[PDB]
């Protein structure tokens, strides 16, 4: 789950005192909690692993379901492979 | 019989600007008309489902606009670097170029793109939030970046297969072939055309660094869409006939049979203003959409390739075309040769040797005064008439305005010196 | 209803400003300074455009001025015995004035 | 291995019809729907920035 | 309702601005872009509204 | 890639050897000039 436009700070808090409106949880375990600036992304391991993007999360970040058994992890989108041209005179 | 021939050109630089995206908004229906009250979101579901359609035109128009940047600057499979020497036969691509020292990685104007347009919901916090656009400006400026060097290193070649190196002047060569000039102008002008370039560029800095409305047409896309909400968030201290504007002022001082009533007056007036809203959101959206569709058309003709369409590629005849990024928009550098210095001379359709009509095959017949010289139309060099130049159709009496002069047979001189003493 | 910028007269001078160039200067006016360029020859060059030699314009010159001049008259009368072949025009007018 | 080729032209002239402008219209929103009535003016001023 | 007249007009009159720029001024190898045939030249004339 | 031998027929000349940077030095064939070698070689 993504909660759009508010500190993960922000969320944990509401999370520990119970006063978040939706009464379900997400596990919000350790390195499953990521910052991103569309919002606090709860639920996905963030990797340094870039990839295509999958399912858009928002600035930069997506997300996909990956083995690695399988997890839903977010990443920073790859925009292409890397071609150096050879120019010369 | 009168024509007019340029015997000089001016390589110039001019700049389109574009609109590719809008900010991208997403409005809580229910907050927003009945905000934190009970009371009013029960009575507010008696409409049906106006609030869910409101959320999918917006979401729709969200996503077109990710759509939109996509579409118009990734366009390129790989991305592309420049040699680590950036030389290109004396063409300075510095100010276009990513500037390495310098944080986010923008090129000179593009970092003065970014600075003249101008996360957290500090305003309007009445159920209104802006959603980031899913392409940073670094990953726009990568793009950028990606086009740019393909274009510089590899020409038109990396828009349609592999990127495939070419020498810059080559490049450009072949570009002055495109406008249908011949190679041997650019190679003998080389340097007086790529400082002619240079020159340019450095107007196009100086332009849109002195001038404020450059950039209007962008700065109108930020203002509309700025000013939509704060007409929508307006709307929430209109009474609409009640007796107040706030929902807990109602609820706090009058029983629930006569707060229905001052509720759904409130009601039906924040509804008609999301209404209001998003239909003009989705005109401008469809006006954006054409605009990114325009612009991506541009991007893979001006860009990937030469185009020959008048005027779509800059004013005079397409030479080539380098992106920048700019704040929810695009901005093309398009460099384009301009004929320059024409020189008024006599001209014929066709020149009469031995009784039959010479044409030429590449190029007009001119006259300055007292001879004959073929060249080539947009740019004057003129070149002795021989048979290799032009071609025979038909005899002298057939062409309205033909002239009498002399046509070279080049091989038949041989062959009056090669044996001229018989032994 | 307010009346547009540019008259119907302005907008004629625009419409004979290109006719002249087109005319006279051929697609050089669109991308630098106007080039006088002959008539015919501009055919010529158009000729080429299309991929067909000069010589075919010249050896025919009379008759491609003779079919242009009668494909015009042709024009007129399209236009003068049709009433609908402008109801493109006629539909933007009839819409803003029933919206009104 | 059979090909066709014009051994002769025609110059033909068509003509395209394209919309470039629309009227121009303005209203005053006030006299519309309140016209030279003060009372409904004032009414009007309830529905905000319409 | 003038909102959308108004964009389907601006649509139209870019596409007699894009018709300009290469069927006026210009030779175009668009086919059916400047006409049926293939494309000699063209000629503007100012119409009502268009 | 189609590589033929650079004549007279496939190039053209304008201006002389010291104005375009980076020319090289190689031989251009000229086509009707070798005849003129072959055809009266013997002179008789
Ligand atoms: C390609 O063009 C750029 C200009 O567009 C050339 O940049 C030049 O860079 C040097 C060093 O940064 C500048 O020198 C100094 O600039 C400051 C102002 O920032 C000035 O106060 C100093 O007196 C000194 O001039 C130089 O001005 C700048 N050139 C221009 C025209 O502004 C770059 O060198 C060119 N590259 C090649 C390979 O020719
Ligand atoms: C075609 O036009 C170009 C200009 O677009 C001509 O080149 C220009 O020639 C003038 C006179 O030779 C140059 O002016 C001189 O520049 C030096 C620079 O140090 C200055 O000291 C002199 O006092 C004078 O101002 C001008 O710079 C030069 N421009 C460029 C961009 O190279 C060219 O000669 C023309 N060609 C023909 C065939 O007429
Ligand atoms: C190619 O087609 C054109 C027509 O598009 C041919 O020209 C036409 O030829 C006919 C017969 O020669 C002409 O008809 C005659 O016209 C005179 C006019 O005074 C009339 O008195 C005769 O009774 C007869 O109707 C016709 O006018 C002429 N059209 C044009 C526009 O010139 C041309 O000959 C054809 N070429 C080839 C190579 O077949
Ligand atoms: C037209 O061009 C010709 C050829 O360039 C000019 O005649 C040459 O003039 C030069 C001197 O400038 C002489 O050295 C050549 O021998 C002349 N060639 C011939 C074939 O006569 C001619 O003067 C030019 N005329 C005008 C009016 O500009
Ligand atoms: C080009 O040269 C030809 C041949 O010299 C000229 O043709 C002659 O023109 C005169 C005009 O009085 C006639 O009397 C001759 O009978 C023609 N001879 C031939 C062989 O056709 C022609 O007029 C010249 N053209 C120009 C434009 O001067
Ligand atoms: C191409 O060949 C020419 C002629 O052989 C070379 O020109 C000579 O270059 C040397 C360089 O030291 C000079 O000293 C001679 O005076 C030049 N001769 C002439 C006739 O110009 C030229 O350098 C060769 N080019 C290349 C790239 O090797
Ligand atoms: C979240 O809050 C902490 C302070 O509690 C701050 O340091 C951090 O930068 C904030 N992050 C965001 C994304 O606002
Ligand atoms: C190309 O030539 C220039 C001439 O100054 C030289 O500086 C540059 O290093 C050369 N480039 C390569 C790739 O060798
Ligand atoms: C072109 O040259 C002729 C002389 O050959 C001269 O009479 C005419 O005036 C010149 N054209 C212009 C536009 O001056």
């Amino acid at each position: 789950v993504l909660y759009q436009g508010v500190n993960c700070t922000e969320v944990s808090v509401a999370i520990h005192a119970d006063q978040l409106t939706p009464t379900w949880r997400v596990y919000s375990t350790g390195s499953n909690v990521f910052q991103t600036r569309a919002g606090c992304l709860i639920g996905a391991e963030y990797v340094n692993n870039s990839y295509e993007c999958d399912i858009p999360i928002g600035a930069g970040i997506c997300a996909s379901y990956q083995t690695q058994s399988q997890s839903i992890i977010a990443y920073t989108m790859s925009l292409g492979a890397e071609n150096s041209v050879a120019y010369s005179n | 019989n009168s024509i007019a021939i340029p015997t000089n050109f001016t390589i110039s630089v001019t700049t389109e600007i574009l609109p590719v995206s809008m900010t991208k908004t997403s409005v809580d229906c229910t907050m927003y008309i009945c905000g934190d009250s009970t009371e009013c979101s029960n009575l507010l579901l008696q409409y049906g489902s106006f609030c869910t359609q409101l959320k999918r035109a917006l979401t729709g128009i969200a996503v077109e606009q990710d759509k939109n940047t996509q579409e118009v600057f990734a366009q390129v499979k790989q991305i592309y670097k420049t040699p680590p020497i950036k030389y290109f036969g004396g063409f300075n691509f510095s100010q276009i170029l990513p500037d390495p020292s310098k944080p986010s990685k923008r090129s000179p104007i593009e970092d003065l793109l970014f600075n003249k347009v101008t996360l957290i919901c500090a305003q309007k916090f009445n159920g209104l939030t802006v959603l980031p656009p899913l392409l940073t400006d670094e990953m726009i400026a990568q793009y950028t970046s990606a086009l740019l060097a393909g274009t510089i290193t590899s020409g038109w070649t990396f828009g349609a297969g592999p990127a495939l190196q070419i020498p810059f002047p080559m490049q450009m060569a072949y570009r002055f072939n495109g406008i249908g000039v011949t190679q041997n102008v650019l190679y003998e002008n080389q340097k007086l055309i790529a400082n002619q370039f240079n020159s340019a560029i450095g107007k196009i800095q100086d332009s849109l660094f002195s001038t404020p409305s450059a950039l209007g047409k962008l700065q109108d896309v930020v203002n509309h869409n700025a000013q939509a909400l704060n007409t929508l968030v307006k709307q929430l201290s209109s009474k609409f006939g009640a007796i107040s504007s706030v929902l807990n002022d109602i609820l706090s001082r009058l029983d629930p049979p006569e707060a229905e009533v001052q509720i759904d007056r409130l009601i039906t007036g924040r509804l008609q203003s999301l209404q209001t809203y998003v239909t003009q959101q989705l005109i401008r959206a469809a006006e954006i959409r054409a605009s990114a569709n325009l612009a991506a058309t541009k991007m893979s003709e001006c860009v990937l390739g030469q185009s020959k369409r008048v005027d779509f590629c800059g004013k005079g005849y397409h030479l080539m075309s380098f992106p920048q990024s700019a704040p929810h928009g695009v901005v093309f550098l398009h460099v384009t040769y301009v004929p320059a210095q024409e020189k008024n001379f006599t001209t014929a359709p066709a020149i009469c040797h031995d009784g039959k009509a010479h044409f030429p095959r590449e190029g007009v017949f001119v006259s300055n005064g007292t001879h004959w010289f073929l060249t080539q139309r947009n740019f004057y060099e003129p070149q002795i008439i021989t048979t290799d130049n032009t071609f025979v159709s038909g005899n002298c009496d057939v062409v309205i305005g033909i002239v009498n002069n002399t046509v070279y047979d080049p091989l038949q001189l041989e062959l009056d010196s090669f044996k001229e003493e018989l032994d």
